[PDB]
């Protein structure tokens, strides 16, 4: 009964953006697939429907001259055309069902004039408990995930949300609470993983 | 069209 | 042509909580009326839709309504697990589009404060032997999720180099933040400490690091 959705997308102001919403199953027929999203922080906005059955659409004044909406043969697959691209633009895109009663997933379009670039990764070395981290430093875009000790060491673990910085690019630090004793008994590295930019580093964390 | 805005208006009433 | 909605609501565990949801002729009072539930790190959650269904998994503490030009969404039996932003929607006939209310902020109240911890970590060698430095502020665990950040050089404020994260939702329900700072090697070097301070609440924490 589900919505899948194309992956994110990173875009210079100016530039166009096309999302693909696609329904798990079969339907008979259709009702409507409406596109909604929701910037950071702030709340919902319809960006319009279009029924897969006859290609009709309706935009609201908001968005008119700046969206197209299509389908194909399917019964249940649209498209969201999305065209004079700006920062205020950047949001999760979602596709739901005629009722909205059902809503896919989400898909993140960020409107930012950076490229890609992997991380830096630093140690934030320790000195009857000890914080150890790493710093995730410039990199772009998101996400970033971290792991420690490649999946085994999650209690204490906390990976904090990146900043965003005047320059464009996020850093983000993780940092895992350990016993003082195990300093000296146990090796510690995290693993951090920038998928957009084909990069892996394991990054060990030594005491100071 | 208006005929779609009418069945729009039908699809989502609710009296 | 607008959808107002409550800034917020709160009550204390168990007791029940009525959103309220305001439109005109045109779209409340003629159209469906569907709810949403969004937690910012996740996608919203459908509660209600043709103004009194709840989808299938959708708790039946959870109930629609409407009268006239005004819609309301009720939860009774209130749980940690409703906190969060309430959407109302519906379709308006004279604009031929969906409208969404502004959202309201559910609040369960009763929730023991929790003051920030607070870590400070200087500069590391590699950084430094790379020619830049990040002081990295780290401040976990307060209740209510608000802070402010400041950050010293000695005794001076610092007003160039900081950025500062909103604060986030932990798993345990508390809140955390980041702080940076940016300096050259020779500025953190001259210097005798640097400080992140946070105030939480009317209260201050302060942390600090030096060269040595």
């Amino acid at each position: 009964v589900q919505l899948v959705q194309s992956g994110t997308e990173i875009k210079q102001p100016g530039a166009s953006v096309k999302l693909s919403c696609k329904a798990s199953g079969y339907t008979f027929s259709s009702d409507y697939i409406h596109w909604v999203r929701q910037a950071p922080g702030q709340g919902l906005e319809w960006i319009g429907l279009i029924s897969p059955q006859s290609g009709n659409k309706v935009y609201p004044q908001s968005f008119q001259g700046r969206v197209i909406m299509t389908t194909d043969t399917s019964t249940s697959t649209a498209f969201l055309d999305l065209h004079s691209l700006r920062s205020e633009d950047t949001a999760v895109y979602y596709c739901t069902r005629g009722r909205l009663d059902v809503w896919g997933p989400g898909v993140l379009v960020t409107v930012s004039s950076a490229s890609t670039k992997g991380p830096s990764v630093f140690p934030l070395a320790p000195s009857g408990t000890a914080a150890l981290g790493c710093l995730v430093k410039d990199y772009f875009p998101e996400p970033v995930t971290v792991s420690w000790n490649s999946g085994a060491l999650t209690s204490g673990v906390h990976t904090f949300p990146a900043v965003l910085q005047s320059s464009g690019l996020y850093s983000l630090s993780s940092v895992v609470t350990v016993p003082s004793s195990s300093l000296g008994t146990q090796t510690y590295i995290c693993n951090v993983n920038h998928k957009p930019s084909n990069t892996k580093v394991d990054k060990r964390v030594e005491p100071k | 069209g208006i005929d779609f805005q009418d069945e729009l208006d039908e699809f989502f009433k609710n009296v | 042509s607008v959808l107002t909605q409550p800034p917020s609501v709160s009550a204390a565990p168990g007791q029940k909580v009525t959103i309220s949801c305001s439109g005109s002729s045109s779209n409340i009072a003629r159209s469906y009326v569907s709810w949403h539930h969004h937690v910012p790190g996740t996608a919203p959650k459908v509660l209600i839709y043709g103004t009194n269904n709840r989808p299938s998994g959708v708790s039946d503490r959870f109930s629609g309504s409407k009268s006239g030009t005004s819609a309301f969404l009720a939860i009774t039996g209130l749980q940690t697990g409703d906190e969060g932003d309430y959407y109302c929607g519906t379709w308006d006939t004279s604009l031929s589009a969906v409208l969404f209310g502004g959202g309201t902020r559910l609040t369960v109240l009763g929730q023991p404060k929790a003051a920030p911890s607070v870590t400070l970590f200087p500069p590391s060698s590699e950084e430094l032997q790379a020619n830049k430095a990040t002081l990295v502020c780290l401040i976990s665990d307060f209740y209510p999720g608000a802070v402010t950040v400041a950050w010293k050089a000695d005794s001076s404020p610092v007003k160039a180099g900081v950025e500062t994260t909103t604060p986030s939702k932990q798993s345990n329900n508390k809140y955390a933040a980041s702080s940076y700072l940016s300096l050259t090697p020779e500025q953190w070097k001259s210097h005798r400490s640097y400080s992140c301070q946070v105030t939480h609440e009317g209260s201050t924490v302060e942390k600090t690091v030096a060269p040595t």
